[PDB]
């Protein structure tokens, strides 16, 4: 159990991290689903003016 | 890099990057679980390994999760972190996860 | 520390451990170093001769792809009057932009491919001219101005019926590498543009249809692709999460609702003990 | 240096940053049955990692008036994981045990637990001539509780219990106890369902006390069978 | 084989298998030993 | 052994008894510009001790709702001491930096600060297409504050910020962070008044908390330029 | 000489006095996974005798109008003995199989059974575009029955099924068939509950017939896993 | 047992045989072995030096042919709106399917050839884009969506006037070989698809006409051919006899009347003593 | 000659004349002698 004295906060935080080890390998490149656009970005068209 | 484990309604910004644990009144309590989804959105998606891996389709290799306790020096405790290979439903009791 | 890596590392079998003073699974994140705990120290492992290759993740391959950097449609008819000018930049299309922005500095030569398509408002096999106008040089004002004589500027003439035009632009920065990000101002006064390194200024790509107009009008679309090669990259960075807003800065707003909202990058789940795609048997 | 320790067996590992060295019962270490001591002639199964790993039992709460707890081996594990399955499908078993008892509190708490591994701890009943029954002895994973820890529930004494392999968890000093147990019996192997080689006893000789905020202070037991061997295969006595 | 006179015109160079992850994973002045307490 | 540390440069020195080793950005160390990488042909001035020393900036207060702080280099020091004078009188400068962030509390406090050195940290503005202005970027010795630390005020994420040279100050573990930064740029030297090579960011990922007596808990930054070189002497742009 | 045979594995043995040599699928023999073909990095458990032994399934009756029977592996054994327990507690498994089909009658009976081991026998459904469902495929220890043996219930043909490892039980000649199967898959190990490497099919190409006293003529199947290995230990998916 | 075979085996002359205890023509089918009776033991033979080659039956040649795997027609006009998406599979065309299904496992690289044809509802020389969208990647929703910028996905741009486009897809299974047949389910739950190994999932082929629509409509047909090479094959199987019913399974029904009916694969003859094409002199 | 950098891009390999029919025709543990009674 988490056990603390009266003057220590009774709710504590954990920060979790993750990483690959050196036995890792990736294949078959594809476009990432994490970014996209439905319109011209501001200033894109102005590059032609 | 940091996993967004507290991806819940009510948690805003950086609050989503830390998991709060409290002094328990009962024993063997479940504190949290982490979906190991990389393709589907989840705590592992916005990490260095998650972001880069998503530019690919196939993967192989071991992963490592490190947790840093950020309570005060006077706080003590023991936790058990479990990885359950696939096949069944996510364990909800320590007696099962511990296997 | 540096070494040649062609395959993923092998695993060595490990035995039971019960040693005082030895705790490989404990670490100190505060040092800034990533955990050095090996699988062999966390659990009992078997021996595995790993033959998995790592070449598809070489930076040269990761960035070595022709990506769309410019797309422009204009009307070809009797009058953009049969030509256009594009101030070169690699920030208009998000797929390429996000990948380049995974690095702080980049040094590379750039293969440029130009694809042209036409539609009637049969199809004429037009001749086009793409002229590279470097910084400080004069840009054309008309489809027929003297500028197109291109006495020194490099120009490429190609037909719509030929394969896409292609040429390589060398690494041309005045520095040893391009600054993908620039925490500074482009001028000596205080009103200059922020985040734009003058050193990475390429110039303008001027494209015109060489043929005089026909009796009818056509819509011509020019697409430019860029593929970096002979790449060197430095200092990787956090990937972009918020949608891009402008080609001139890193301004952000976030999606209206998760995922990728300013308030929450990852979509919500009911609670920290809720497993989203739980297997139900 | 002797305060930190990591134990790793199979797919399980445990670390402690407040240990007190660790005990190897009678200075021995577990080992497989050699040919010159063997009796059963059938080729044994040695499952290794599927059984030789840490199994954590349900925790118990250390209260101001607690008398102590006990778990018998192999009974406590006879229905847990693959160790439990091998035990149920085989007439004979043999193994050592790595015991790790855990209990943390604050620098403002005091208390001392005797953590002792007792071989052949034959219990006695109090104030009656009737011998203890099956259900008084076989508690399984839940373990039992001491009625009169002062005499170890067997008419002897806890004062002299230190003659058995043990460690202490003195809150002010450490937060865990570790004991390695070798096979302990007069026979090379045994029927796991009717005889317990060892009994793990955890007794608060000095009660838990403090003047700081009260919190539930648990005691947790993790046990890893070692060098497991099974003979006499048949159907399960599940 | 590059038939152009300028070397920058050549095809891609996908043969640099050198790596040094430690500049990102262990940029600490004092090397951290395997199982020895980091602190 | 890796918890105590003394840094000495010029007439300045700093000691910490609760360090966590220290970070050498990308495994490098500062150095003077070699002849084979030089561009500017005038003989440079290398003031050594007058500029390569610790400069301590004004402290900031760590509050329960703080979002984080940042200081850009060399801007933060462009008007401090002899480093500042050389910067104002010379068109070009070059140097590394030794950063030491300080923050202590009690064994009853909790909190965790990410201390990261970001190369070319180009800021973005929130909910507008207008680029950040001069005064939004050049804060000088006072430094700035994060509006949305969650995305590092640049549309990316603090979660992945660990890809940059960094350390953490976890109150329960240490009270200081130290990072050595080498010259980081695509040119051998640069004009110090319009470009910042590095940005020091200090962000509370885990908020400051306690149930003991409340006290002002400051965070202090000390920075020592290293191997300073200046070229292109003229009048001061003071 | 090639008519008598004894198979012995673990605590089990079988003899036949009317065999027809025996088949080694594709001329191979079972073996443990070598380090140069391994993928899963955890140390595997190799239970040996507790799993590598003969398991006899319930018999079936050979009737005048029988169409044939089939059993999928490992499904048929996934809930039998220690092999079944290891399968339920582990995400991954690997093994070969020694198959022995038994059927005796009299010198006055006639009949011929094709005993074939089919790799990846993906069943098809009859006269519908809907794919077979979970319960049409996973029959367990009971096995299934052929609807249209003529096309092997997959739109091909039993006539050409001899291209697969097989033997025949021609009553006039022999009373048993034996086939040794090596690990057959495109991966070094697999999840045992959702994929069957082999399908044992027993089909009466020549119906059972006689003019002597009618008696129930059973067909019995005994299967012994070989060189079993399991990885990815966790709780049971019982 | 293994050996190099380049020609059919020769025949050796044989003499009269009358040996007790030797009966080469007798065998025992029950063992599962095929008869080992040699021609020389069955009859008196002469010597024949056989020079007949066996290379045309090499697996590499047997399967090494470009076969149609996809055919799709769509309307190119002002609005499948000028593009389509095809979930890749090799089960739609029966000639290729039956041959691949003669094996249990197959490992090979695949040469892909794309042939395009057009018809007016003269012919325009259009530019098309075929983008390979791997599993998990986003597929285009419109002829002009951002997805086509193809920053990482491999895309090939080709004209109708050029020879068919061509490229090779490597053996890309996550296993050592593709599973032509799969006796299992694709998921951890019980409702998954049967007979479909997830491991053999390639992805989607997205094809669009790059040109904006013309004033009139056209019908465009795209045909994709696949040719396996660098082939390795394992465990041959009984050939398909019943007509195929679905691309998702081996379901069968049989023709309405022989041949290849569920009740009779071979067509009937009057009796077992009736010779069908008997020579009448 | 393959001018591409990836070997899988090469033309077909029609030179593997190795065979072992016996894995399909005689998968019996005990070799069957020419004219000797198989049983
Ligand atoms: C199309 C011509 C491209 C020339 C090279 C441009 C490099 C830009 C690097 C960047 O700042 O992201
Ligand atoms: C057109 C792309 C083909 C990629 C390779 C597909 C292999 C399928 C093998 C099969 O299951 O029959």
């Amino acid at each position: 159990n988490l056990i603390v004295p009266s003057e220590s906060s009774d709710t504590c935080s954990l920060i979790g991290f993750i990483a690959a080890k050196d036995d890792f390998s990736l294949r078959l490149m594809r476009d990432s689903p994490d970014i996209g656009q439905s319109n011209h970005l501001h200033g894109a068209e102005a590059a032609y003016q | 890099s940091m996993m967004e484990i507290n991806n819940t309604d009510g948690a805003n910004g950086m609050e989503r990057l830390r998991v709060d644990i409290s002094v328990q009144a009962d024993l063997d309590q479940l504190l949290f679980n982490i979906p190991l989804d990389i393709q589907l959105d989840g705590p592992l998606r916005n990490t260095l390994v998650g972001n880069i891996s998503r530019y690919y389709t196939h993967w192989s290799g071991s992963l490592e999760m490190t947790f840093m306790f950020c309570g005060s020096f006077m706080a003590t405790g023991k936790l058990i972190l479990c990885y359950t290979p696939p096949g069944g439903s996510c364990p909800t009791t320590r007696e099962t996860a511990m296997l | 520390v540096e070494s040649i890596i062609k395959t993923a590392t092998d695993t060595v079998k490990s035995e039971i451990n019960a040693e005082l003073g030895v705790v490989p699974s404990l670490n100190a994140v505060e040092t800034g170093a990533t955990s050095n705990t090996e699988p062999e120290e966390a659990i009992q492992t078997r021996t595995v001769i790993n033959q998995h290759g790592v070449s598809e993740t070489l930076v040269e391959n990761f960035l070595g792809r022709a990506a769309l950097v410019s797309k422009k449609s204009f009307e070809y008819k009797n009058h953009h009057k049969n030509f256009f000018k594009w101030t070169i930049n690699t920030k208009s299309f998000v797929q390429l932009r996000r990948k380049l922005e995974l690095f702080t500095y980049l040094r590379f030569d750039a293969e440029i491919t130009i694809l042209t398509t036409v539609a009637v408002n049969g199809l004429p096999d037009l001749t086009l001219q793409a002229m590279f106008v470097p910084t400080g040089a004069l840009t054309p004002k008309e489809q027929d101005s003297f500028h197109w004589q291109s006495g020194s500027n490099a120009s490429v003439f190609f037909k719509i019926s030929d394969p896409p035009a292609r040429m390589t632009i060398p690494f041309m920065c005045i520095n040893s590498a391009y600054s993908v990000f620039y925490d500074g101002f482009a001028g000596f006064e205080k009103n200059g543009l922020y985040g734009i390194n003058p050193a990475d200024t390429i110039g303008n790509l001027c494209v015109r249809i060489v043929n005089e107009h026909q009796p009818v009008g056509f819509t011509v679309t020019v697409r430019v692709y860029m593929k970096p090669k002979h790449i060197k990259a430095w200092a990787p960075r956090p990937p972009r999460t918020m949608p891009y807003m402008s080609i001139a800065n890193a301004n952000y707003k976030g999606r209206d609702t998760a995922p990728n909202t300013l308030n929450a990058i990852i979509g919500n789940r009911a609670s920290v003990t809720t497993m989203p795609h739980n297997i139900v048997t | 240096s002797d305060r930190v320790l990591q134990l790793k067996l199979g797919n399980s590992a445990i670390v402690t940053q407040e240990a007190a060295n660790y005990c190897c019962a009678y200075g021995e270490w577990p080992n497989y049955l050699p040919d010159h001591e063997a009796v059963a002639i059938d080729k044994p199964t040695q499952p290794e990692t599927s059984t030789d790993r840490f199994y954590t039992l349900r925790s118990v709460k250390w209260e101001s008036n607690s008398t102590g707890w006990w778990w018998k081996l192999p009974d406590a594990l006879n229905n847990i994981g693959m160790f439990g399955q091998n035990v149920q499908y085989h007439y004979l078993y043999r193994s050592g045990f790595l015991i790790h008892v855990q209990c943390n509190a604050t620098k403002f708490h005091q208390g001392a637990l005797l953590v002792v591994a007792i071989p052949e701890h034959q219990r006695g009943a109090h104030d009656t001539t009737t011998s203890p029954g099956f259900n008084d002895i076989m508690k399984g994973e839940r373990g039992g509780t001491f009625n009169h820890p002062y005499v170890l529930d067997d008419g002897t004494s806890i004062a002299c219990a230190t003659i058995f392999p043990h460690q202490w968890i003195n809150l002010r000093t450490n937060n865990s106890a570790t004991i390695v147990l070798p096979w302990m019996n007069v026979a090379p192997m045994d029927f796991p369902l009717r005889h317990n080689q060892w009994t793990l006893a955890v007794i608060p000789v000095v009660p838990l006390g403090t003047r700081t905020m009260s919190s539930v202070v648990p005691i947790t037991v993790s046990i890893a069978p070692m060098c497991c061997e099974f003979n006499g295969l048949r159907h399960a006595i599940t | 084989i590059n038939f152009y006179k300028d070397s920058y015109a050549a095809s891609a160079s996908k043969q640099d298998f050198s790596q040094d992850p430690s500049k990102f994973t262990e940029p600490v002045v004092e090397g951290l030993k395997a199982g020895a307490p980091v602190l």
